[PDB]
């Protein structure tokens, strides 16, 4: 869980 | 207040 | 209302400090966040407040309620998942 | 969200939209595994509503979204509608989500985990951007 394949950019 |  | 998914970063507050805004409306199964120039708002309800812990995004809150005008200087109120996770686990195990 | 920004598409893969039968988005939710969504109890979900996974742009016809039916609504028995306390519902899906690059689960905390005041976290959604 909790680890996106497409990383978020904040 | 209000539900969101 | 936006077509495209929005995001915002925002800080967690303590319940004691959140009570300065919301008084006795704040209960132990709530957690406040924001008052930082952003706000959750109508239609965000039910969605996530996630914090990164040991490299993984973890569900800390569920968008619940707040200011009726979505004021960015007032904290939003989220359901506090740590208070609720035992019920989640019991429900999944039984169903 | 007021004063947020657009997400990178697909980068919050647990985020779902709850839509009524007219197609209207009324609440968000999060996938916790292929069969279960967590949302707010006050959203008032019924088995006639739809869970939409894999969505970025609600105005697009070209996204490969998953529209998932709801088998049962589990409102937490401690929910108090008067105070909006214990505001959590679980949705058991009739049809499992198919996990992919754009659809996957968020982690749940332990009951004893500590998230300190001042920690910067993130919230996401399709709520109003202005009141």
């Amino acid at each position: 869980c909790g680890v996106p394949a497409i990383q978020p950019v904040l | 207040s209000w539900p969101w | 209302t936006p077509d495209r998914l929005q995001q915002a970063s925002l800080p967690l507050l303590s319940n004691t400090n959140c009570k300065k805004y919301w008084g006795t409306k704040i209960k132990d199964a709530m957690i406040c966040a924001g008052a930082s120039g952003v706000s959750s708002c109508m239609g965000d309800s039910g969605g996530p407040l996630v914090c990164k812990k040991n490299g993984a995004w973890t569900l800390v809150g569920i968008v619940s309620w707040g200011s009726s005008t979505c004021s960015t200087s007032t904290p939003g109120v989220y359901a506090r998942v740590t208070a609720l996770v035992n019920w989640v686990q019991q429900t999944l195990a039984a169903n | 969200i007021v004063n947020g920004e657009e997400a990178v598409p697909g980068s919050w893969p647990w985020q779902v939209s709850l839509q009524d039968k007219t197609g209207f988005h009324f609440c968000g939710g999060s996938l916790i595994n292929e069969n279960w969504v967590v949302t707010a109890a006050h959203c008032g979900v019924t088995t006639s509503d739809v869970v939409v996974a894999g969505e970025f742009d609600q105005g697009s016809s070209s996204e490969k979204i998953q529209k998932l039916k709801i088998a049962k609504v589990f409102k937490n028995s401690k929910y108090n509608s008067l105070t909006i306390n214990n505001d959590i519902t679980l949705l058991k899906l009739s049809t499992a989500a198919s996990f992919s690059q754009t659809v996957s689960a968020v982690c749940l905390p332990s009951a004893s985990d500590d998230f300190a005041a001042g920690t910067t976290c993130v919230t996401t959604g399709w709520g109003l951007t202005r009141y």
